[PDB]
RNA sequence: CGAGGGCGCACCACCGGCCCGUCUCGCCCGCCGCGCCGGGGAGGUGGAGCACGAGCGCACGUGUUAGGACCCGAAAGAUGG
RNA sequence: CGACCUGGGUAUAGGGGCGAAAGACUAAUCGAACCAUCUAGUAGCUGGUUCCCUCCGAAGUUUCCCUCAGGAUAGCUGGC
RNA sequence: CUCAACCUAUUCUCAAACUUUAAAUGGGUAAGAAGCCCGGCUCGCUGGCGUGGAGCCGGGCGUGGAAUGCGAGUGCCUAGUGGGCCACUUUUGGUAAGCAGAACUGGCGCUGCGGGAUGAACCGAACGCCGGGUUAAGGCGCCCGAUGCCGACGCUCAUCA
RNA sequence: AGUUUGACUGGGGCGGUACACCUGUCAAACGGUAACGCAGGUGUCCUAAGGCGAGCUCAGGGAGGACAGAAACCUCCCGUGGAGCAGAAGGGCAAAAGCUCGCUUGAUCUUGAUUUUCAGUACGAAUACAGACCGUGAAAGCGGGGCCUCACGAUCCUUCUGACCUUUUGGGUUUUAAGCAGGAGGUGUCAGAAAAGUUACCACAGGGAUAACUGGCUUGUGGCGGCCAAGCGUUCAUAGCGACGUCGCUUUUUGAUCCUUCGAUGUCGGCUCUUCCUAUCAUUGUGAAGCAGAAUUCACCAAGCGUUGGAUUGUUCACCCA
RNA sequence: GUCUACGGCCAUACCACCCUGAACGCGCCCGAUCUCGUCUGAUCUCGGAAGCUAAGCAGGGUCGGGCCUGGUUAGUACUUGGAUGGGAGACCGCCUGGGAAUACCGGGUGCUGUAGGCUU
C-alpha cells in the first residue's frame, strides 16, 4: 500500500481536524528493567534451564502496519496510533499512481 | 394401553408442615378444620402458609408492617403475618398495631406494646375472627435473600448483573478477563 | 462442512425476479412504518446494506423502534428447542406491511359497527366467524333432460 | 471438574497434611493443670495478688 | 348470595429516582490557606449496588472438590543398603 | 601340551562391575540385580461394587477442548 | 453445377453445481379488553401549521369477536448420558454389501405379550393380581386351539410342482 | 540427565487437510443438515481500487474513411448489459455500483444496542443509531473503508500513544517503576503446550471401538453359462464357432467391508486319511457331426469306479520326463 | 377530447413500419454579447422568436413480434397420508386428499394522482 506522509484527521488534544504527519511505527528498545523482564531475569537465574516458553512456530508472513500520527500544530504535538490492514509491502509517500499512462516497454 | 403421560401427575407441594414443633402442628390442626368448615379463602392462605417452609415464610420487618398498615382504609385491621415480625431500628415512631404473627422479636414486642397495640397469636386470631374478617394479609419480602443475587443467568453472559460466587472480595478476584474490555472481553 | 457464511444458500433468495430488477420503486420508500405494526421481511438483493439474515426472510415481525432508514423488529426465531424473540435491524426496503393485520383491523371496525348498529335498531347479529357448515337441502332440477351417462373409455397407446 | 455454578475452591491439602494434625482431646486437661497451677501460685504468694504486678 | 366499587401482600413486567467509575456539555458556589484549591449541575454509559434490612449459629440431606478418597491393579521414578 | 582343565585365597558392586562382544554374566532374576522405604505412587483404561416395595424416568445430540476410549457446555431426567 | 461456414424458419435429445413458469407437503404472523372509540395534558424530539410522533391523564364501550382439546405460570438444586443401531420414505459415495454417510417419523436400546416355526427392530398390541365376554394381527388337515361349511367360481400336473 | 516427538483417518503408516475460513451444489421450495461428497477459492490487494459530486456508456456487430491489411485511429447505426466492478463463485448494478474527471481523507474521535457462529460465551465480520469533528455537493443528502457474502487471533509479557491523571509504603522534591485507556509484536493444531527419532532386546494398561488368518454380506475382478446372430466355416448364421450388445450363475481368485474373535480359535506347504460336489478326463448306455473306417469333436442320463511314477523348487502354482 | 409540469404502479405502457394531428402547449429552430462549457455554441450554458410539424411527442393502424390475461394441455405430470397391494426386480396400480408447465387456440394493447392550460 502507499499511503501519503502527511492527512488531516481528527485530533483529540485540539478536539477537531488538524494536518498530522505520517510515519511508520517501530517497535522500542525492551527496557530490562520492565516488571515482566525483571521476573523473567529472576526466574531464569540458577539451574532449571528455560522457564518460559519459545514460541518458534511462526505462520504470519506480514504484520499490521501503525501509522504514528503527529499533530503539526506548534503547541499540540500530540501523538497517535492507527493500525491498517496487513501488508506484504509498504510505502510512505511514495509516487503515485497515473491512469491514461503507457507501461514501461 | 391409553396415550397419557405420567411425570406431571404428582403434584408437588406441602400438605404438611415438615417441622415436629408440636405447637406449629396444633394451630395446623385448628386451621385445617377452619379452612374446611368455613368458606373463608383467608383460611386456606393462612392453612398453606403454615406448612411452608422458612424461607417462604420470611420476616416481616415493622416499618414494612407499619407502611402496609398505613394506606387508606386499613385502620383498625388486624395485620395478619404467618411467620415472625421483626424490629426496625429506623423507625423512630410506632403507631398502635393490632398484629397476629407466628412469632415477634422480643424488643419489636416491646415497641408494639408501648405504643398501645396488641399482639396475638393465631389461635387467639381464629378465636377474634374465624373467618378472617378485618384482617390485613401481609408478607415479608420473599426475595429478599442472598441467594436470589446468585439467580439468574449466568454471571458470563452478557446483560447478567447475577453475583458470582467468590470465596474474596477484591481487585485480584475475578475482575480481569471477561470484566473489562481491555483483558479480552467484557460482555 | 457447510461454510457459515452469512449469504450461503441465498443465491435465489435474494436475488430478483424475473424482469424486475433496476432501480427499486420508490413507493416502498414512502410507506409508514410506525411502533407496533406487523412486517414481513422479505430481504430484496438490490440493496445490499441494512439486509436481514437469511433465517428472517419470510418471518413477519412487530416494530418497536424507527430510525432514517431502518425499523427495529421483534421477530421471532426459532432455536432447536426454544423459539425467543430477537430484535433485528432492517432497512426498510427489506419489509412490507403485513396484511393479515390489516384484515383484521378491518374486521374489528366492523364488528364495532355493526354492534353499534345492533344495539340501536334492536337486533342481534352473529359477530364471530363459522367454520363452513355442512351443505343444506336443496333440491336439484333436472329440468327436463336426463343425465348424460358417462362410460370409462378404452385404454390405448397414446404415442 | 468444575459442575454449573460454583465457587473456585482451591483447599491447601496437597502438602501430606494427616502427618501433622493437632487434634485438642487435651483441651479440658490442659485447662485443668492450668487451673491447679493458678491455684498453686496463688497459694505461694500468700498475701500477694494472685494475678501478678 | 351478590353486579359493581375500594385499599392492595408477596412476586413479575415496565417507567422514573439515588450511590460509585468513566465520558460529553455547561454555568455557578465556598474561603484561615485564593489555589495547577474544594464543591455542585444536565445528558449517556460501566457496577457482583440503594430504593424501610435477613442475617448469624446449629443440625440434617444432596451435589462438586482436595486428601489413599468406592475397592483392587501397572510398565516406571527416587532414597538408603 | 595348551589362548588347556580345576580347588582354595583375593580384587572389581548396580547406570556400576566384568565381557576373545552373545546386550553376555553379575546367587534359577539382567536392554540396568536384590532388599526395605518414599508408596495405599498415578491410571481418561479393565474387573467388581452387598436388603425389599412404590413413584418418576433418559442419552448416545449442540458448541469448545493436543479433543476422537475423556471432559466442560446446552439438551433430555428426577427431586423440592 | 457442387460442398463448407454464415443467416433464417423448423426438427431430435438433455442439465446436482441451468431456467421463463411452477406444485404437494412445508415455514412465519393474525384471529381483541394490553382491544376499540372519545376528549384532554407533557415534550428539550420533529416542524409552514394546535405539524408529526411518542408518552401520560380521564371517560364510554363485553355479542369475551374461528373450531377442538387441556388447568396454567414460575424458581432452585440435580444425576445419568455425550460409542448407538434398525425400518417406511427421501437421499450421497460405491458394481454392490447384513457397506459408509445424511433428512423425517417411529422403534430397539430400556420392552414383556399375541402372530411371523425360529429371530433385538416386521405385523398387532404395550404390561398391577385375577374371573367372564370380545377382538387385533394371524390363522382353522394332523402336530396345534379353531372350517368335521354337503362353502362359491375358475386356474394348474411339475421324472428339481 | 530430564523430557517431548499433534490430530483426523473405511486399521495404522505413506499420501491428503475434509484442523480456521469463503462460493455454488448436495439439501428433499423456511432455516438447519453428514462423508478422505462434487466444482472451486483464502492467509492477500488498494491514497485509491476509500468518500462525495458531475459528465458519460459498456461487450459485440453492421456500414464507411490515405497509407491501414483479419487486428492501429476517425464517423454513423444497432446494442438489457451478452462488458466492467482487484481476486473464487453466487447475488446485485446502466444519465448504476461500470468509465473519465474535480475536490478530498468518514480508512478519523467516542458510548452503548443489535445481527451473524452461538452455549444465545468470545473473537472476527456486519447492521441501525446517538454525540463530536470533517469531506463533498447548488442542495436534498451521502460518507465513519472497499457493492454484498471471506481475507484472521485470548491470558501473561513486551512496545508505543493519552490524561499539567493515580500509586511509588514516615513526610517532601526529582529520576525510576507500577497502574488506568487505546493500538501493535501471535499463537495457521487458527478458543491460542515450548518439542526429533528408533526398538526384532522391548514393557504395561487395554482394545475385537481397530488390521493380519477362518467364517458372514457383496461379486467389481476371476471362473462358468445363456439370449440375439454380423460374420468364420470351398458354399451354408447356428456340425463346430460367435463380433457388436445384453441376461445370469458360482464363491476353488483377488478385492470391498470390519459383524464375531486381541483375560489367544496355533498362522504356509507337504505327508497321512475319510467323506462330499459336479461345471464328466476315462469307463457304462446314448443322441449329433463338415461321423466311410480308425481317430476326433459337441451334447444327454450319469459322480458307481478310477485319475499314477519322477527331475527342479519350501512352495501352492509352474514346467518337463515317462 | 386532449396537452404541459411533477409523479404512483413500472411493457395492457416495449419494439418495427405506416397514417393523422385543430387550439394551447411541448419541441424542432435562430444566435454567441453576457453566465458557462467545449478539439468543435454538436452537447451543456446563456440571449431569443423568422420558419416548421419533417422529426421528437400524442392518437390510430398491422390476420405484426413481445407483453398481460384466459382456454386447452389436464384431473395429465407431480404429490400428503395408507395397505401382510402387484411385481424377481425396475417400477406400477388402488385408497385418501392437493394439483401443475410447454406446444396449440382466444381476448386485450396502459390505468391513474396533484397543479395548470387549450378545445363556440
Ligand atoms: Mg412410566
Ligand atoms: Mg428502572
Ligand atoms: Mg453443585
Ligand atoms: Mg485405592
Ligand atoms: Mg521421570
Ligand atoms: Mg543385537
Ligand atoms: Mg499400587
Ligand atoms: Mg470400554
Ligand atoms: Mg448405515
Ligand atoms: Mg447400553
Ligand atoms: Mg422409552
Ligand atoms: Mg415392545
Ligand atoms: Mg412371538
Ligand atoms: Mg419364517
Ligand atoms: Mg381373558
Ligand atoms: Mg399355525
Ligand atoms: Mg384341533
Ligand atoms: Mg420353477
Ligand atoms: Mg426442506
Ligand atoms: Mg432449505
Ligand atoms: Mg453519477
Ligand atoms: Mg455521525
Ligand atoms: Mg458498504
Ligand atoms: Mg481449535
Ligand atoms: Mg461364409
Ligand atoms: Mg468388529
Ligand atoms: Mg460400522
Ligand atoms: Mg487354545
Ligand atoms: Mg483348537
Ligand atoms: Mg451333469
Ligand atoms: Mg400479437
Ligand atoms: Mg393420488
Ligand atoms: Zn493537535
Amino acid at each position: 500500500v502507499n499511503v501519503p506522509k502527511t492527512r488531516r484527521t481528527f485530533c483529540k488534544k485540539c478536539g477537531k481536524h488538524q494536518p498530522h504527519k505520517v510515519t511508520q511505527y517501530k517497535k522500542g528498545k525492551d527496557s530490562l528493567y520492565a516488571q515482566g523482564k525483571r521476573r523473567y531475569d529472576r526466574k531464569q537465574s540458577g539451574y532449571g534451564g528455560q522457564t518460559k516458553p519459545i514460541f518458534r512456530k511462526k505462520a504470519k508472513t506480514t504484520k499490521k502496519i501503525v501509522l504514528r500520527l503527529e499533530c503539526v500544530e506548534p503547541n499540540c504535538r500530540s501523538k497517535r496510533m492507527l493500525a491498517i490492514k496487513r501488508c506484504k509491502h509498504f510505502e510512505l509517500g511514495g509516487d503515485k499512481k497515473r491512469k491514461g499512462q503507457v507501461i514501461q516497454f | 394401553g391409553v396415550d397419557i403421560r405420567h411425570n406431571k401427575d404428582r403434584k408437588v407441594r406441602r400438605k404438611e408442615p415438615k417441622s415436629q414443633d408440636i405447637y406449629l402442628r396444633l394451630l395446623v390442626k385448628l386451621y385445617r378444620f377452619l379452612a374446611r368448615r368455613t368458606n373463608s379463602t383467608f383460611n386456606q392462605v393462612v392453612l398453606k402458609r403454615l406448612f411452608m417452609s422458612r424461607t417462604n415464610r420470611p420476616p416481616l420487618s415493622l416499618s414494612r408492617m407499619i407502611r402496609k398498615m398505613k394506606l387508606p382504609g386499613r385502620e383498625n385491621k388486624t395485620a395478619v403475618v404467618v411467620g415472625t415480625i421483626t424490629d426496625d431500628v429506623r423507625v423512630q415512631e410506632v403507631p398502635k398495631l393490632k398484629v397476629c404473627a407466628l412469632r415477634v422479636t422480643s424488643r419489636a414486642r416491646s415497641r408494639i406494646l408501648r405504643a398501645g397495640g396488641k399482639i396475638l397469636t393465631f389461635d387467639q386470631l381464629a378465636l377474634d375472627s374465624p373467618k378472617g374478617c378485618g384482617t390485613v394479609l401481609l408478607s415479608g419480602p420473599r426475595k429478599g435473600r442472598e441467594v436470589y443475587r446468585h439467580f439468574g443467568k449466568a454471571p458470563g453472559t452478557p446483560h447478567s448483573h447475577t453475583k458470582p460466587y467468590v470465596r474474596s472480595k477484591g481487585r485480584k478476584f475475578e475482575r480481569a478477563r471477561g470484566r473489562r474490555a481491555s483483558r479480552g472481553y467484557k460482555n | 462442512t457447510n461454510t457459515k457464511g452469512k449469504r450461503r444458500g441465498t443465491r435465489y433468495m435474494f436475488s430478483r425476479p424475473f424482469r424486475k430488477h433496476g432501480v427499486v420503486p420508490l413507493a416502498t420508500y414512502m410507506r409508514i412504518y410506525k411502533k407496533g405494526d406487523i412486517v414481513d421481511i422479505k430481504g430484496m438483493g438490490t440493496v445490499q446494506k441494512g439486509m436481514p439474515h437469511k433465517c428472517y426472510h419470510g418471518k413477519t415481525g412487530r416494530v418497536y423502534n424507527v430510525t432514517q432508514h431502518a425499523v427495529g423488529i421483534v421477530v421471532n426465531k426459532q432455536v432447536k428447542g426454544k423459539i425467543l424473540a430477537k430484535r433485528i435491524n432492517v432497512r426498510i426496503e427489506h419489509i412490507k406491511h403485513s396484511k393479515s393485520r390489516d384484515s383484521f383491523l378491518k374486521r374489528v371496525k366492523e364488528n364495532d359497527q355493526k354492534k353499534k348498529e345492533a344495539k340501536e335498531k334492536g337486533t342481534w347479529v352473529q359477530l364471530k366467524r363459522q367454520p363452513a357448515p355442512p351443505r343444506e337441502a336443496h333440491f336439484v332440477r333436472t329440468n327436463g333432460k336426463e343425465p348424460e351417462l358417462l362410460e370409462p373409455i378404452p385404454y390405448e397407446f397414446m404415442a | 471438574a468444575p459442575s454449573r455454578n460454583g465457587m473456585v475452591l482451591k483447599p491447601h491439602f496437597h502438602k501430606d497434611w494427616q502427618r501433622r494434625v493437632a487434634t485438642w482431646f487435651n483441651q479440658p486437661a490442659r485447662k485443668i493443670r492450668r487451673r491447679k497451677a493458678r491455684q498453686a501460685k496463688a497459694r505461694r504468694i500468700a498475701p500477694r495478688p494472685a494475678s501478678g504486678p
